[PDB]
């Protein structure tokens, strides 16, 4: 079964440089094509760059061309893209993808990439709590202010699945905001604890938010 | 290469057909495929060259055309056909994406659970206050969400989100977030979350600083 | 001979399908009920999406024409994905190659698209439906994890088919490695026991096939045509494949062991495009038992009487031998773009004479070019070249022609009687014919006359009606129906009775019946079973003696014969027919007596003699012999004198010499008549006593091999008369002997050198060429232009070195070829010339010391060139003088040869001898 | 008096002039049975019967039409005529022929029509670089050939069938080279772009327009772009006054006839044209190659001759495939193909170095024996054609037109044009072999006096069952009388043998393997000499022991053929121009040449004292070729005079001799200077 796995994403200031990679395996590497397809955040798919199975041509988006290159280690099996002059419009999921003849018959997870001057700041996590009755009572939390996506919410370490929300994040000026809802039965609450789980990779933090009665 | 796709969006009850066109600016032979991208989810493969479909794709999608105008057929669209579609040229350099179809399974009308949250202690704290309103379960996906203080209209500092439609029960839930400054907060009593969608009359949650 | 062509099976099916692709015979051991197999490649049917897919269809001979599919499906390409076809069943030409034995049913579809899970890539691997009984299998060993050109996915496996004894199948894909091909070989059981469907790279134990080769057979196509037979030795049938584009485009053809890939023979055509390989068959042509290989190659050009070059194609033979030397002949078209080499098949033995022969196709021939098929038998000496019958298509084209014989099966008995047909596709009008054989009766039929010698005042008979009696003789009509396979027992036979045949054209009718007074009768004769030679006897009247003046010319009776038809046929409308070598013209002289004496006995005395104009024949050639034959009657005459000789095949007879008034012209007939060879003179049937007869009898005698010392013929002077029938015989014998002179000759090859070169300098130890001097190639031959070829020989070369103590040819390298070897009692390039890239005035071998070189010459035929080359250098130090200026000077070797041995053993043998002097004038040209 | 006919024609007013030439018969009864009869002309003429009764036909030799040959190809108005006689009336007897010749010039200055046909082929993409300054060069060098040449262009790439081209496995093959980063175009079969056109320089940008495509076959779809090059006059744009010059250029090994069975391609290619509006080959997915055969006959029928400009490493395939399409030229072509503009100006002028005669609609019983006029006024016997002209040079060529016995009362049109030539000439052939008193004849039973019998020519006949001198003695039986001269000198036979003397005339009896003709019984059909076991192994009929040869055949055997590349050599020359033809085969010339065309001469001299003989005359003025008038023909080699013999260190022969004048010249003989001999004369050779 083929299994293609992408890394190396992150923020990036303008003008700078990153090397993508992406490592493959369940299938004769050296035998297919490999592209590069990105997804803007207008959710539009743009294709990037292909490089032949041995290596041997190159091609690239015109807008692309003499800021990106395309290469491969076809004894490594993994696939690689380094950027250089980065601009806000190369901010995008990047996914490598296995070809069948012009298609894109594989794909991979996605790794995605911030080009902006903003700098990686860390989530601020508040809970919601209801205000000072029925069967169910609906909990949440507010992941305001960090910066670049994306950030992880689960509720009680992913023991609660039930119920659950967790809302695209929002940008306003250089910093996304999330929210994320959970509904459980009033009699377990606050008789139970309900806790916020909060991850955010890029500031490598990780916060636990308990819900407590107002 | 252009490559227009229509429709933009689609809403499909669950037993009905439905179907994309591709058109392109030249001719592209049978040089076009197509995708579908299911949400947090990368895109795949359903037809290739045209009219050859792949695997474990259903019978239901059927590809067709050639040169400039290409259509994907979908018969008795099912719950679980929800979400993008792209097509894909692969004629000519630089190769080419349609804009994509967001398609949607209609379902029946629900009205929405309205939950409304005032600002944390810990948020007080550091200056800020968000009044967050949870607009859960919802269909359609249009609804309309206002918030007023002291009953006046309030735009300035209101940031929704809308989730996309969930895979089991085709529904929508929505955040809207109010963010002032803690001062500013602290100048009015009565918060309120007023959400008008069909299904009634808007339904309204409130708060009051003063209680 | 016997395929009629009169009321063959006639089978078709829809239009545009391409019906005669493929055709077959289908023999299952669950019925006596046989029928015929006609593949269509782009047939349509049933399948679900799929499009011209071709289909094979079965027919009942039995009248009951109506075709029908072979159930190998019924539903649309194996899926993946739903509605994706993981297999192309569309536009694959199933029915293109047809092949069956007992009860399986093996279809091929060259064109045949898989899908591989590894890629998107449609590939051309061509593959086989398996009809067993009930049971469907698919046959692909061509699909497997080799996705592509470079590996299997080409192959195309269905172009060419067949089967080996017991079971294995032989599928030939010929796009294999690049269009190298490959013969793809599994036994069918293996084929349908390990079979599943969920597998489409199913890899058999017993899995043969053609090895990958180097590029160098880039684009050879192997499978595009495939035979079996036992061609190495015994054991299991070995494959016969086609390789049209091997050896250049020539095409070649190779046999692969059956049990093991790799090549135990090769065969290539002489022309380019030719396509050697179209079609391979094999067949025990000759009755011996084993298997040759027969190859059309349908371009093949050949040369007409005008030089043309004409498309005519052609049949190569290869006939085979217990040694693996192969043995050929060729077959061609007659006429232009009959693209004869299309296709071979058996035929099995056309009637049922102990051979196993085939019919050729020539499918764009005819006027309105509708396709000819040659039948033809085989012979213990291979086949018989010239067709005695044709098949020839009765449709026009409705576009492009029919090319009948495009496909081909024989060798089965499909109705009662044990000659087999010929299954003749004609794809190009969605047709197959078949094309029947009916029994073949050999008769046995002779004619007697009792009173050969008639007398006039013999008047014993009565004529019916008067009381006069008449000269009379019996005339007697015996027949033997001879007959093999499924016959009526009872024949019917109409013959007819002819007296006086060379009289009745406008000359007085010297002899007729006593009871219908006519020069004629007939009758309806029934013989049956065969052996049976019941017989007429009809009772002739010599005309009165007071009105016609015939004393000497012959009486002549004739038999002329038809064998009939429906009342000698079945009820299937399957008449017989006469074996084409049976004369239906048979017949007695009879004579009146003449002279004869008192006693009325015709008593002849017959003498011959001869005189030799020339006594020798050499050895080697075509020799003309004339010998005068003079045949004398010195007592009573003769009937139906001739003048036998029995002549040995070497000797082939021209005929009786026309250029000499003094001899009588004779006419001549040639001939071989069990185990003889014979030349026959006529010298007049109604012989008289004293006639002298003188002929000359020209022979052209070969008789190149190491034969007898003469040459001898046995003659004798006979008749067919009352008393002392031949002549005592005379046996002339023509000395044979040894011709073989020999010239030598030679050549320097500058005829001269001038002593001023260009840079030509002395040096203590010179080097390279330029350091020596000029190379001068002596060249010396021995010619052999008599016509007997030699086993031993010398030729003898003396080369003058040392003139004083100057040192002037040194001997660079000695060129030798021909059955020839050079040794040396000097050394050779003492000088160590390394250069390779190639009594004053007369410097003799009597003046300048020379080298002695000896070579000996072996066996060399006659027209050969037997050549020794001398490359030598001049150096400097021996022709720039130092003590008076120079001189100019003949360097001479001379050669010198003596022949020995001839393989001619018992011949008188003479050595022969002779010599050649070769030169070079070495002068300065400028003083 | 008795001569042939008088046995054997006398029984047959047709028979008579189907027997001898020199027989005549007299009619209206001039010798009504007075004697003689049949005879010669001159007894009868004689003999009373010198008037125009005597039914003496005669065989004729007149000219229709000889429009004058033409000096120069631009010399348009009247028709630029390559041949001199136009329209020939042939009138022949039994048995006899007539003479003709074919005066075929090298016009100077003929106007040349070619057709640049290109290898579409991806390994190409350079070259159509490379030709974007052909068309204008290539016209101008060609302009010193001629003043007229007009240049088109198309191309092939195989036909668009699922083996050859990339099988569109998937969509990306339908417009191909996504493979290396780069767009290349679809497979087509052939295609015609630019027809022939004065305007030359329309080729540059043709050319400058054009791409390639892929092929996964390696063997090219050459042979359906040359035939239907060859075939599709309309559009190619070919003039018939015109030469036509169909320049293939290529990369690769050829695909043939019945290779296109891989595709399921199997209905014969019947030579036709199949190119549609849009300019192309639309039976490239369903018509197989052509064969050898059909572009010869085409190519050859329609006077078109192909170059090969084939690169070096398959130049082995395009020579051997020449061999096989007579006719044709094979070159070298560099891989950047700038060398077309050269490959096409030798190439043409090595056509033009032939002249070879081809005779179209020949029936069986003529046979055209030929004598080429090679060289001054040498004819070399079994030829249709001469090697080593130049353009201005004539060729002269000595026809035997004979007829075999007495083909039917029609008219044929045998057409002999030189190949390549549009230009030929027609010989209108007839029979006269029937006596005007045949058919001025009206037997009605009655007539021959009292009997019942046929009448013609002036006498009656009677025949079978009234027979006799007249009209008596139906059945023998009055026969005991008259005597007769039944046998020459009245050795008294009965009748030679097979045969009776019945009432004036023989009657055979002997109906047995053949038959018998003439008053005596004298011929008989089947007694004549073997060859292999067969009267003049069957390549002839035979006529009273006389075997009358079949077409192509001589001898008393009829076993020899009028045949010659059998005993042609590879480089066209029969015998290899050092030897005599005879019966298909060679004859050894003194100095010991040997095998079927001479080819080795081991104790030959050198070719130095066979090459001193070119330079002695071309440069010179002395020697045999100087004498003889030859060595402008003779010697195509290249000669040049140097100051130096150099070290060369490749294959030059070190050659010298001494002149008239003691003078002693040296010269280098050099191999294979890319296909060419090449001479190095020293400017100043020694002397005293």
């Amino acid at each position: 079964e083929v299994q293609l796995e992408e890394s190396g994403g992150g923020l990036v200031k303008p003008g700078g440089s990153l090397k993508l990679s992406c490592a493959a395996s369940g299938f004769a590497f050296s035998s297919y094509d490999m592209s590069w397809v990105r997804q803007i955040p207008e959710k539009r798919l743009e294709w990037v760059a292909k490089v032949s199975s041995g290596g041997g041509s190159t091609y690239y988006l015109d807008t692309v061309q003499g800021r990106f290159t395309i290469s491969r280690d076809n004894a490594k099996n993994t696939l690689y893209l380094q950027m250089s002059s980065l601009n806000s419009e190369d901010t995008a999921m990047y996914y490598c993808a296995r070809h069948n003849y012009g298609s894109f018959a594989y794909w991979g997870q996605g790794t995605l990439v911030t080009v902006s001057a903003a700098k990686t700041t860390p989530p601020s996590v508040y809970p919601l709590a209801p205000g000072s009755t029925n069967s169910m009572v609906t909990l949440g939390c507010l992941v305001k202010g960090y910066f670049p996506e994306p950030v992880t919410v689960t509720w009680n370490s992913g023991s609660l699945s039930s119920g659950v929300h967790t809302f695209p994040a929002v940008l306003q000026s250089d910093l996304y905001t999330l929210s994320s809802s959970v509904t459980v039965p009033s009699s377990t609450w606050p008789s139970e604890t309900v806790t916020c789980n909060v991850a955010h990779p890029a500031s490598s933090t990780k916060v636990d938010k308990k819900i407590v009665p107002r | 290469l252009v490559m227009t796709q229509t429709p933009a969006t689609l809403s499909v009850t669950p037993g009905d057909s439905v179907s994309l066109s591709c058109r392109a600016s030249q001719s592209i032979s049978n040089h076009l495929h197509w995708y579908q991208q299911k949400s947090h989810e990368s895109p795949r493969l359903l037809i290739k060259y045209a009219s050859q479909s792949i695997s474990g794709i259903p019978s239901r999608f059927s590809g067709s055309g050639s040169g400039t105008d290409f259509t994907l057929s979908i018969n008795s669209v099912e719950t679980e056909d929800f979400g993008m579609y792209f097509c894909q040229q692969s004629n000519s350099w630089p190769h080419t994406f349609g804009g994509g179809t967001k398609l949607e399974i209609k379902r029946a009308d629900a009205a929405p659970t309205v939950s409304i949250f005032p600002p944390s202690s810990e948020q007080l704290t550091s200056g800020g206050a968000s009044v967050v309103c949870f607009l859960n379960n919802f269909y359609p996906k249009d609804i309309n969400v206002k918030w007023k203080i002291d009953g006046s209209e309030r735009q300035n500092g209101v940031l929704n989100s809308w989730t996309d439609q969930d895979s089991k029960d085709s529904t929508y839930s929505m955040s809207s977030t109010l963010t002032l400054t803690k001062d500013e907060y602290e100048r009015h009593n009565s918060y309120t979350c007023e959400a008008t969608h069909k299904t009634s009359s808007p339904i309204v949650k409130s708060f009051n600083r003063n209680e | 001979f016997n395929l009629d062509v009169d009321s063959p099976a006639e089978y078709s099916g829809p239009e545009g399908s391409y019906f005669g692709f493929a055709v077959d015979f289908f023999v299952p051991s669950a019925s006596s009920r046989m029928f015929l197999l006609v593949g269509a490649p782009k047939a349509n049917t049933t399948q679900p999406g799929i499009v011209e897919g071709g289909q094979v269809l079965k027919c009942d001979w039995s009248s009951t024409r109506r075709c029908q599919p072979i159930e190998f499906d019924a539903t649309g390409n194996r899926d993946y994905a739903k509605d994706d076809p993981l297999e192309f069943k569309s536009h694959q030409w199933f029915g293109a190659s047809v092949r069956s034995k007992q009860d399986k049913i093996l279809a091929c579809a060259p064109l045949y698209h898989w899908r591989t899970e590894m890629k998107q890539e449609r590939e051309p691997v061509g593959t086989c439906f398996l009809q067993d009984g009930t049971k469907t299998v698919e046959y692909a060993p061509c699909r497997s994890q080799d996705i592509d050109a470079d590996g299997q996915g080409f192959c195309q496996g269905g172009f060419s088919i067949d089967f080996t004894k017991a079971d294995r199948v032989l599928l030939g894909g010929p796009g294999s490695f690049y269009w190298q091909g490959q013969l793809i070989s599994d036994q069918v059981a293996e084929i349908v026991s390990k079979y599943d469907p969920n597998v489409y790279s199913i890899k058999y134990n017993n899995q043969l096939a053609t090895r990958t080769a180097q590029a160098i057979f880039d684009d050879s196509y192997l499978g595009y045509s495939v035979a079996v037979g036992d061609f190495n030795g015994d054991g299991i049938d070995d494959f016969v494949s086609g390789v049209p584009r091997a050896a250049r485009t020539l095409g070649m053809v190779y046999i692969y062991d059956g049990k093991n890939m790799s090549s135990l023979y090769n065969f290539t055509g002489e022309q380019m495009a030719a396509y050697f390989g179209f079609s391979v068959a094999a067949t025990d042509i000759n009755g011996d038992d084993y298997a040759d290989v027969f190859i059309g190659a349908p371009l093949f050009m050949d040369r007409g009487s005008d030089g043309k070059l004409q498309e005519v194609g052609q049949v190569s033979v290869s006939l085979q031998r217990a040694s693996g030397d192969f043995q050929t002949t060729k077959l061609n078209g007659f006429e232009v773009f009959a693209r004869f080499g299309s296709a071979i098949a058996p035929l099995g033995d056309l009637d049922q004479d102990g051979f196993n022969d085939i019919a050729i196709a020539a499918p764009y021939g005819g006027e309105d070019k509708k396709g000819i098929v040659y039948i033809f038998n085989g012979r213990s000496t291979g086949l018989n070249a010239v067709p005695s019958q044709i098949l020839e298509g009765q449709w026009a084209a409705r576009s492009m022609p029919p090319s009948f014989g495009y496909s081909m099966k024989g060798a089965t008995d499909i109705d009662k009687n044990g000659y087999p047909d010929l299954i003749v596709g004609a794809f190009g009008v969605d047709r197959a014919i078949l094309y029947r054989a009916r029994p073949v009766i050999t008769v046995n039929a002779g004619l007697e006359v009792y009173p050969s010698i008639l007398n006039q005042d013999n008047k014993t008979c009565s004529l019916p009606g008067t009381a006069l009696k008449v000269s009379c003789f019996n005339v007697r009509f015996c027949l033997k129906a001879d007959g093999k396979g499924v016959l009526p027992r009872k024949l019917n036979f109409q013959v007819e009775l002819l007296l006086d045949k060379l009289k009745q054209k406008g000359a007085i009718r010297r002899a007729l019946f006593l009871y219908s007074r006519s020069p004629s009768h007939s009758k309806n004769m029934t013989i049956s079973r065969g052996g049976l030679m019941q017989c007429e006897e009809l009772i002739a009247y010599l005309r009165d003696e007071s009105e016609f003046r015939d004393k000497l010319t012959p009486i002549t009776i004739f038999m002329e014969y038809r064998l009939d038809y429906r009342t000698a046929a079945d009820t299937t409308g399957l008449q017989p027919i006469l074996n084409q070598f049976t004369p239906a013209n048979i017949s007695r002289q009879a004579h009146i007596l003449l002279d004869c004496g008192e006693d009325n006995v015709c008593k002849p005395k017959l003498e011959v003699s001869v005189d030799s104009d020339q006594k020798k024949i050499y050895i080697g050639d075509d020799n003309p012999l004339t010998l005068i034959v003079k045949a004398q009657n010195q007592g009573e005459g003769a009937y139906e004198a001739e003048l036998i000789v029995s002549i040995p095949l070497q000797a082939d007879f021209i005929g009786v010499v026309r250029n000499n008034e003094a001899l009588a012209r004779l006419s001549c007939a040639f001939k071989t008549e069990n185990q003889t060879r014979q030349v026959v003179c006529d010298l007049g049937n109604p012989m008289k006593a004293g006639t002298q007869l003188l002929a000359g009898l020209r022979f052209s005698v070969h008789q190149q091999s190491e034969m007898d010392t003469s040459v001898k013929f046995d003659l004798q002077i006979q008749s067919s008369n009352l008393f002392d029938k031949v002549s005592p015989v005379v046996s002339h014998k023509v000395d044979l002997a040894v011709l073989a002179a020999v010239e030598i000759r030679g050549v320097s090859s500058p005829d001269h050198i001038f002593l001023p070169i260009p840079n030509w300098e002395h040096k203590e130890n010179p080097e390279t060429e330029e350091d020596v001097g000029p190379v001068v190639q002596h060249i010396y031959e021995l010619r052999n232009n008599g016509p007997s070829s030699f086993s031993k020989a010398m030729l003898h070369l003396q080369w003058p070195y040392k003139y004083n103590n100057n040192t002037l040819l040194y001997i660079l390298h000695y060129d030798i070829d021909g059955p020839m070897n050079c040794t040396s009692d000097m050394e050779i390039n003492p000088l160590r010339i390394k250069i390779s890239s190639l009594d004053i005035h007369t410097l003799g071998c009597g003046v300048a010391q020379c080298l002695k070189i000896v070579c000996q010459v072996g066996r060399l035929d006659r027209g050969k060139s037997a050549i020794l080359y001398v490359k030598s250098l001049l150096w400097t130090e021996t022709f720039m003088n130092k003590e008076n200026q120079n001189h100019s000077y003949s360097l001479k070797s001379s050669a010198s040869f003596n022949v020995i041995e001839f393989p001619y053993k018992n011949l008188p043998i003479e050595d022969i001898t002779n010599s050649t002097l070769v030169t070079t004038n070495v002068t300065w040209g400028i003083q | 008096g008795p001569n042939i006919c008088t046995t054997r024609g006398v029984s047959s007013c047709q028979q008579c002039l189907a027997v001898s030439p020199m027989c005549a018969w007299c009619s209206d009864e001039a010798l009504p049975l007075g004697s003689p009869r049949c005879d010669l002309k001159e007894n009868l003429l004689k003999d009373n019967c010198a008037p125009e009764s005597i039914e003496f036909p005669v065989s004729e030799a007149r000219v229709l039409e000889d429009r004058p040959l033409s000096d120069k190809g631009s010399g348009d108005s009247s028709q630029v005529t390559q041949v001199s006689p136009q329209r020939i009336a042939l009138r022949l007897r039994p048995d006899d022929s007539k003479n003709f010749s074919i005066q075929v010039r090298q016009v100077e200055d003929y106007p040349v029509d070619i057709y640049y046909l290109m290898d579409l082929s991806y390994s190409m993409k350079d070259d159509l670089w490379s030709i974007q300054n052909l068309g204008t060069k290539l016209a101008t060098q060609m302009r010193k050939l001629t003043s007229n040449l007009r240049i088109g262009f198309g191309a092939f790439v195989d036909k668009p069938v699922s083996p050859y081209m990339y099988i569109s496995p998937p969509e990306a093959l339908e417009n191909p080279c996504y493979d290396m980063k780069t767009t290349c175009l679809p497979m087509f079969g052939y295609k015609h772009v630019l027809t022939l056109t004065d305007q030359v320089t329309r080729f540059n940008e043709e050319v400058k327009k054009q791409s390639v495509s892929r092929n996964r076959d390696a063997p090219e779809g050459g042979f359906d772009a040359i035939m239907q090059a060859t075939v599709c006059d309309e559009k190619i744009g070919w003039r018939n006054d015109a030469s036509h010059l169909l320049v293939f250029t290529t990369d690769a090994k050829t695909h043939i006839a019945l290779d296109g069975r891989l595709a399921g391609i199997v209905q014969p290619n019947d030579g036709q044209c199949h190119v549609g509006s849009d300019n192309h080959y639309s039976a490239s997915t369903t018509m197989d190659y052509p064969s050898l055969g059909l572009m010869t006959e085409k190519l050859s029928q329609k006077n078109i001759n192909l170059i090969f400009a084939v690169t070096e490493n398959v130049v082995n395939l395009y020579q051997n495939y020449s061999e096989l399409i007579p006719g044709t030229t094979v070159g070298v072509l560099s891989m950047d193909s700038s060398n077309v503009l050269q490959l096409i100006v030798d190439a043409y002028g090595k056509i033009r170095s032939k002249v070879e005669l081809e005779v179209r609609d020949l029936p069986e019983e003529l046979s055209l024996s030929f004598n080429a006029t090679c060289l001054n006024n040498e004819v070399i016997p079994g030829l249709k054609s001469c090697m080593g002209l130049k353009i201005g040079d004539t060729v002269s060529f000595s026809i035997e037109a004979k007829v075999r016995g007495c083909p039917q009362e029609k008219e044929k049109s045998f057409t002999i044009k030189p190949v390549g030539f549009k230009d030929s000439l027609i010989v209108q052939v007839t029979f006269d072999c029937d006596c005007a008193c045949q058919a001025q004849a009206e037997p009605n039973s009655h007539r021959c006096n009292n009997g019942n019998g046929t009448f013609e020519c002036g006498v009656c006949r009677c025949g079978p069952g009234w027979l006799g001198s007249q009209c008596e003695c139906s059945e023998e039986d009055y026969r005991p009388s008259q005597q007769d001269e039944c046998s020459p000198r009245e050795g008294q036979p009965v009748c030679s043998q097979r045969g009776e003397c019945l009432c004036g005339q023989c009657v055979c009896h002997s109906s047995d393997f053949g038959k018998i003709t003439g008053k005596y019984c004298e011929c008989d059909d089947f007694s004549c000499v073997r060859y292999k076991g067969e009267m003049c192994s069957g390549h002839g009929q035979c006529s009273c022991g006389d075997c009358l040869c079949d077409s192509d055949w001589t001898g008393y055997y009829c076993n020899c053929t009028t045949r010659t590349d059998t005993c042609m050599s590879s480089n066209g020359l029969l015998c290899s121009g050092r030897g005599k033809c005879e019966c298909g085969s060679c004859v050894c010339i003194q100095p010991g040449s040997y095998g079927d065309t001479c080819e080795k001469c081991p104790t030959c001299p050198d070719a130095c004292t066979f090459k001193k003989e070119c330079v002695e005359c071309k440069k010179f003025d002395r020697g045999a070729l100087h004498d003889e008038n030859t060595c402008n023909r003779y010697c195509r080699d290249e000669i040049e005079s140097v100051k130096e013999l150099k070290d060369t260190g490749k294959d030059a022969v070190n050659c010298t001799y001494k002149n008239e004048d003691d003078c002693v010249v040296r010269f280098q003989y050099y191999e294979d200077s890319s296909g060419k001999s090449i001479l190095y004369v020293v400017e100043e050779p020694e002397c005293p």
